[PDB]
């Protein structure tokens, strides 16, 4: 799976040939940008549950008739509202799964691999989700070049959702 | 090698005598390249017990041959734990630095053990000295060195 | 292919809860500890042709009938072949180092290996001997300081060997 | 050293005396006028004296 | 038995191999033998100095040396130096162990009978005991005077 | 570098000829060409069945896709032999299979998706095993496109299929992308609790479950081991002549 | 050709998605080597011609022979001796440019691809241009961290030597 | 130590343990240091003997006052000589790595030879102990411990 | 007992007034209170955790807690949780006396006899306490943990 020590190895193994400098240097660059990754990481673990439940509503806000509007895939049961934390919660684990990996890995293979697929048949629109991930990169609090780090990878869902 | 000088000069009325507290130093100066060679015996046990058995059954058929007792699958099998019991023993004597805790449990009483369950003593002693072999092989000479001190202890005690 | 940063997602993927804070700590010191990880692996790949042929001195100096007729690596391709592959144990030790986890190598360079080793003809048993010499050669210039910085880097001696011996363990 | 650590390593040093004075003298010490005096003389030289 | 034969002992009746806490207590065990060996040196150098410095601080000029005391006939203050020695020097035997068994097993074992037999009083020889451990802890420094009181304290809390 | 050992070929269904063409069933696969363009239709389920034999279907989805390489199919300037390449030499192909399986077994599974056969014995997988790890996975696909039972019976332009397969299962579907060995790496077998069921009273289970002790913990050593001795002698014991069998100094 | 902003390149090309910061990593952690790299190449281009001289003059005292055997693969005439310092010079350029390239690159597409077939048709033994470049790896004078850096390339040269 | 593990080894019925064999190795590989303080401690006999005396004399003025032992300058030369004996065997201790040497020269039977002689037996165990603390400013730090630790047997021994 | 009692006693059995050494005693209690006070506070909350989480390191999944182990029976598991949570409240009400005299007066007094009657293992209860040491001084802190493991570790060695 996808992270900057696994691209060195899969470019150097399909040649056939030994680790070079080309694919050793890509892993010097990794450690200077890892040690303010993991500064992302303990910045969305510790405000966790303020960012979900702060995600959450704010989708309410823009789409009011989610919650009014009676269907299977809508959130205006309470069951909708428990399968809410669930997937926005989802997000938010895999987010900080590829900031400590370095890559997009995590997120290509868990998060959206597939998303077409799935947001196709229970009719799901990828705009709710677009709209949860807008007000967690404006509200995570995080701030240097940390900030940058969690802002490239939720963009990045962002992008594989439209 | 502490309880050796304590009950050594514990018999006397004397104190430990300094001679003994500079081996006693020394002991504890020695103890980190004891604790890797113990390690390194640790670790790669399965190996060792494979190789002693290749070469105890090389040497000696008659376990193998059905008058002798480790015929069959299940008796092949006990010999092999037994070697396994000898090397963990001996991995104890090269912590303790001095063969106590290893003929404590192994050597004290054990001629009248493989007297009455049938097995020669020989061949035991034959395993050991393959488990030497196999260990000498894969430690450097200063380590190979001291741990063939305490497998040549066991080699010795079972003959 | 796993790594130390992807099996700790991995099971904490399948526990399904947030990273810790004493998991993040074990992660600092692997970033911490990373440029020694480099320096370790340059050397090895910088001195990885001359590792198998002095392993090959011995490998078949010590049993002496595989090169003499008979033996499985007697003639020049049989020979070629396994200098084709004692390299290819060096090929994914040292991606395993540079991953900092066996995963990698036990996909592709274990696997099938001591199936093949029946189904050829070749003495199984006889690749490990030599693997241990490779390994008493290989940690002995990563350890070596020439023109370095000094540092310690023990702890990836004691389970670079570590590498070793798992390379060992599934071919004999 | 088999009977230093059979009957004197893993006892109380009266224990032990009264238990060497069973085996090798053959008869239970009479009261204290032999045991602190056996101890007393424990106390200077040893097991051995 | 030793802190070595204990930790042996420990992962033997399990059938466990020396996994690596065992070996971080070995290594542990190590690093105190130095200042072990040095404080069982300088406590061999002067025993009957602490034990006369004890008797001074805790028993002498009380009532026990009067007559009616335990300590009055002649003989009965030689034996009690010679217990204050025997303490003395099974806690420096349990020191360099690392291990307090040797004190269960030669010591501890059958002394409360011994001392209510004889009529002797054990407060008086925990304070005594207590003033042995402090004179030790002076003379030794409180690196090693921390490891020596933790066996006397032993001695006097089995005695109690 | 080293010419392929040589193995032996077991007999398949594909070796025979299979005479003519207006004889064949119905179940014979649609030899999607792309000189036949004719539509889009045409154009785009040759795109679409030269995922099925690459992805097995399931997995085309959207993201798998490459694109751009769909994009060069329409304009003609890619061969399909150059756009399997394309597929197969792609890390969403690597992550998918090649991570995943083994060298012995990516033998196995590119060969019936490339070549659309399956391998005759263990031996041809054990001889492209070693042509995968110094030549590199691509460089082993680019071998097996080369290959002249490749180009004799696709072509430079036509999808793959399973050649002859009159009475056989599906090569997509008898094969997934990992089999049982790997199952618990890549799979869920550990956190299913269904598995874990037949697992506890499974013979290896039995071995882990005894405490440490009985020669039964190594009676799998003891089967590694060997070196059986040697039967007692044929001579009688009467002839010996125990008298005079003794050596004098 | 190899190189780590190329690798980052040819790897995201063949899947046919962007430029992901798993392929955007390697170029930050590039430039710090690269600061080291470009350190290496002014120390061989400054003591370009004492290297030169140096090192086919060593090569002339490991094997005597090479100046006294009449051939034209061996350097017994002045010919030899000029086709000399072609060759070791070349060797020196191709290092100095996989020095600033950062990858192997230059190294693999210039130098050592099919170098096994050349040396075999002409007699050069590849013994003679390891021991030209043993001289060279001691007696560069390089210092610090760019004393590793021209050290990894001579020796992956020395590899595919042998 | 040569003698007392053979002698120990003698009282059992088997050979030397690869332990004591260790402990061999380190006596004979810490030897040459052990001459080089039997060197400094030969060459500093007169003012260590000297200043241990005269600081003995500082602390205990009973030997020196004339209802002493030690009154008067013969006296007080034997006195000074027996300071000088014992330091002799402590060099004789350093150097053999026993205290067997120390004992049975100098040991064993001291208590009641001198109180046959009417000669205090703590302060003969002072002036050791002043011996000790003038060899150990002497010496290298650790090597002081070395030679004090042999002192202190003498001193724990005397008393 | 408490330091202060400690302090007041050494002091009144001389009839010494309160000297400036013992002040300096009284002073430094006085300041150490503090963290002494939080501490016991955050080990009063979640002491169940402390327990579960010192027998999940040390005693779970061993051979004590199978059969022929001294924790099979449920009740010898009660029992064993029981005498967890004691070691645990013990050790709390002498790290905020700031004395170990309530250790040796309350928990240590008979319990090598009842451990020796009942036939509990000794080894195993010390790697338990231990493990009880190594949780709640990573729960409280070094600065506090220091002290909580002074008094753990008194009773893993008078325990021994
Ligand atoms: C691990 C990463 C991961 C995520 C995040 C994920 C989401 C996911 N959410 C789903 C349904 C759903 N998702 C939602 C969530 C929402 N709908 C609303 O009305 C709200 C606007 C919004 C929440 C804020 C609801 C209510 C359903 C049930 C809809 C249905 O059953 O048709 C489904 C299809 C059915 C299912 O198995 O439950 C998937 C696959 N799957 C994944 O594997
Ligand atoms: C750690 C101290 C220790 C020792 C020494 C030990 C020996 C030991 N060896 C045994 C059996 C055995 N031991 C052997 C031994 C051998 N195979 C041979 O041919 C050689 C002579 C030798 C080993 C190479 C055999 C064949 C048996 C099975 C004999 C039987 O079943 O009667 C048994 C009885 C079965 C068992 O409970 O394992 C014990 C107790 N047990 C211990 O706990
Ligand atoms: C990437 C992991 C990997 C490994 C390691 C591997 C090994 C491997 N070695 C082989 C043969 C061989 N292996 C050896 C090696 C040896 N024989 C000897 O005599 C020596 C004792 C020993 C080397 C130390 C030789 C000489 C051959 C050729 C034998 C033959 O052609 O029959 C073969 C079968 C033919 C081949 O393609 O070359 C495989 C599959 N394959 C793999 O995919
Ligand atoms: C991928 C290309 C690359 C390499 C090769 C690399 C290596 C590298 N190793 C370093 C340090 C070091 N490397 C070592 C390694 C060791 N010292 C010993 O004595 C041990 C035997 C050995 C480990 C087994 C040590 C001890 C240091 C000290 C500095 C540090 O901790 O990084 C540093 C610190 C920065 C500097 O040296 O300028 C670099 C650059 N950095 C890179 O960008
Ligand atoms: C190694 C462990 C060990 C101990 C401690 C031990 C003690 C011990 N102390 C004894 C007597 C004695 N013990 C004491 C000691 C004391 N009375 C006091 O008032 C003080 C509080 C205390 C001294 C600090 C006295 C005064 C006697 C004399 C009783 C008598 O003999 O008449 C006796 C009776 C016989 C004899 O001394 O020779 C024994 C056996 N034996 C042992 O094996
Ligand atoms: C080079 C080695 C080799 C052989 C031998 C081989 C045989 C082979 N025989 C086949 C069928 C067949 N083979 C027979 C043969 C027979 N019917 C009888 O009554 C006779 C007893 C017998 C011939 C003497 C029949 C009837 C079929 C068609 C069966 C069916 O379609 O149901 C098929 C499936 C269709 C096809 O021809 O492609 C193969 C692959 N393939 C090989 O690569
Ligand atoms: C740009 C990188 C590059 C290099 C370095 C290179 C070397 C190179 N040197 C060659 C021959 C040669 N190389 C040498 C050099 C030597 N022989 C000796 O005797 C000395 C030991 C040694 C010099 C120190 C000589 C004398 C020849 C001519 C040999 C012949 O003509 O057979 C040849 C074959 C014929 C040729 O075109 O001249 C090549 C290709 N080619 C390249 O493209
Ligand atoms: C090698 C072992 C050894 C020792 C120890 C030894 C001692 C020794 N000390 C003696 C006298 C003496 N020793 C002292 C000693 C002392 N003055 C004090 O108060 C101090 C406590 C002490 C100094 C350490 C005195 C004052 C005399 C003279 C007593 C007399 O002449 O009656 C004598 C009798 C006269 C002589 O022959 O010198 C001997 C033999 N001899 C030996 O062979
Ligand atoms: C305040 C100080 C104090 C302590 C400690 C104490 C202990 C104590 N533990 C007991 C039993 C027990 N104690 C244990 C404890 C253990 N066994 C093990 O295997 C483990 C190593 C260890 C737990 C960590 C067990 C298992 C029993 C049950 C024996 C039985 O009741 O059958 C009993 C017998 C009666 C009863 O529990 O109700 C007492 C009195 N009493 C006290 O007043």
């Amino acid at each position: 799976v996808k992270t900057p020590i696994t691209e060195a190895i899969a470019a150097a193994d399909t040649q056939g040939r030994f680790l070079g400098n080309t694919e050793l240097q890509s892993a010097r660059g990794r450690y200077e940008r890892a040690a303010a990754s993991l500064e992302a990481a303990r910045g969305l673990t510790s405000n966790a549950q303020r960012l979900i439940d702060g995600a959450t509503q704010a989708v309410y806000q823009k789409f009011p008739y989610t919650t009014q509007t009676p269907g299977p895939q809508f959130a205006a049961d309470s069951r909708g509202k428990s399968k809410c934390a669930r997937d926005v919660g989802h997000y938010l684990r895999i987010i900080t799964y590829s900031l400590v990996a370095g890559g997009t890995g995590p997120l290509d293979e868990y998060l959206i691999a597939g998303l077409a697929e799935i947001n196709s048949t229970f009719d799901l629109s990828p705009s709710w989700y677009v709209e949860a991930l807008k007000h967690i990169k404006a509200n995570h609090g995080l701030s240097g070049q940390a900030a940058n780090e969690a802002n490239t990878y939720i963009d990045y869902a962002i992008n594989a959702l439209s | 090698i502490v309880t050796k000088s304590i009950v050594n000069a514990d018999a006397e009325a004397r104190y430990l005598s300094p001679g003994e507290l500079d081996r006693i130093k020394s002991f504890v100066a020695g103890g980190q390249q004891r604790l890797r060679i113990a390690q390194a015996l640790t670790d790669n046990r399965e190996r060792l017990v494979k190789q002693a058995g290749d070469q105890l059954f090389q040497k000696r058929p008659d376990v193998v041959s059905p008058g002798g007792n480790a015929y069959g699958q299940e008796m092949t099998a006990t010999c092999l734990r037994d070697l396994d019991y000898y090397l963990r023993l001996v991995t104890y004597g090269i912590v303790a630095g001095d063969v106590t805790p290893i003929e404590e449990i192994g050597v004290i009483g054990v001629r009248e053990m493989y007297k009455s369950l049938g097995t020669p003593i020989e061949a035991v002693g034959e395993g050991v000295r393959a488990l030497k072999n196999a260990a000498s092989t894969l430690l450097s000479a200063e380590d190979a060195a001291e741990a063939g001190s305490y497998f040549d202890y066991v080699v010795g005690a079972l003959q | 292919t796993l790594d130390v940063f992807t099996k700790v997602v991995s099971q904490a993927d399948s526990r399904g809860e947030f990273l810790s804070n004493e998991q993040l700590d074990a992660l600092a010191n692997v970033v911490k500890e990373g440029n020694k990880r480099l320096d370790v692996v340059n050397r090895i790949t910088s001195n990885a042709s001359a590792i198998v042929t002095n392993a090959a001195r011995a490998l078949f100096e010590e049993q002496p009938q595989l090169i003499a007729p008979g033996g499985n690596a007697y003639t020049n391709r049989r020979m070629a072949a396994c200098l084709r592959d004692m390299e290819i144990i060096l090929r994914y030790v040292t991606y395993a180092i540079l991953a900092g986890d066996a995963s990698v190598l036990d996909d592709r360079c274990l696997n099938g290996l001591r199936e093949t080793y029946q189904a050829l003809g070749t003495p199984g048993s006889s690749v490990a001997v030599g693997v241990q010499k490779m390994k008493d050669a290989a940690v002995g210039i990563a350890n070596d300081p020439n023109g370095i910085t000094k540092g310690d880097c023990s702890q990836l001696i004691s389970e670079v060997a570590s590498y070793f011996d798992r390379a060992a363990a599934a071919v004999g | 050293d088999l009977f230093r650590k059979l009957y004197w390593t893993p006892f109380y040093v009266c224990k032990a005396i009264e238990y060497i004075h069973r085996r090798l003298l053959g008869r239970p010490t009479y009261g204290r006028q032999e045991n602190n005096k056996y101890f007393d003389i424990a106390s200077k030289k040893g097991l051995y004296a | 038995q030793d802190a070595i034969t204990a930790v042996i002992n420990s992962a033997d009746v399990q059938g466990k191999y020396l996994d690596t806490a065992a070996l971080e207590k070995l290594k542990a065990y190590f690093s105190t033998g130095e200042l072990r060996v040095r404080a069982a040196t300088t406590i061999s150098a002067n025993a009957a100095a602490i034990v006369k410095e004890a008797v001074a601080k805790s028993l002498l000029y009380s009532d026990i040396t009067r007559p009616g005391g335990n300590m009055y006939t002649t003989r009965r203050y030689a034996a009690c130096i010679r217990d204050l020695d025997y303490y003395l020097r099974y806690a420096t035997y349990a020191m360099l162990a690392g291990d307090p068994s040797i004190l269960d097993e030669r010591v501890l074992n059958g002394l409360k009978e011994t001392y209510n037999s004889l009529g002797v009083p054990v407060g008086a020889t925990v304070q005594a005991i207590q003033a042995i451990k402090e004179v030790t802890a002076s003379l030794v420094g409180a690196d090693a005077g921390k490891e020596m009181g933790i066996y006397l304290d032993y001695i006097s809390s089995g005695l109690s | 570098a080293l010419p392929l050992l040589q193995y032996k070929p077991s007999s398949q269904n594909h070796r025979v000829t299979s005479f003519g063409a207006a004889d064949q069933n119905e179940d014979t696969p649609y030899i999607y060409r792309i000189e036949d363009v004719s539509s889009y239709t045409d154009i785009q389920n040759i795109i679409w069945a030269s995922y099925r034999q690459v992805f097995s279907e399931h997995e085309i989805l959207k993201f798998n896709r490459q694109k751009t390489l769909e994009s060069q199919v329409k304009n003609g300037s890619i061969s399909v032999r150059d756009f399997i390449r394309g597929l197969a030499k792609s890390e969403a192909f690597y992550r998918l299979v090649v991570s995943v399986n083994n060298n012995y077994r990516l033998v196995d599974i590119t060969l019936k998706r490339l070549l659309g056969r399956s391998s005759y014995n263990k031996d041809e997988q054990i001889a492209w095993s070693i042509v995968i790890g110094t030549k590199g996975f691509s460089g082993f696909v680019d071998a097996l496109i080369d290959s002249e039972e490749y180009t004799k019976n696709f072509g430079e332009n036509i999808v793959p299929y399973q050649r002859k397969r009159m009475e056989g299962r599906p090569h997509n579907l008898v094969t997934p992308r990992y089999g049982e060995d790997f199952q618990e790496k890549a799979g869920t077998v550990q956190t299913d609790w269904r598995f874990t069921l037949d697992k506890f009273y499974s013979r290896k289970s039995q071995e882990k479950q005894l405490r440490e002790g009985d020669p039964r913990k190594f009676a799998d050593l003891a089967a590694s081991v060997g070196n059986q001795g040697n039967y007692a002698q044929r001579i009688s014991a009467f002839d010996i002549d125990y008298l005079n069998a003794v050596p004098n100094r």
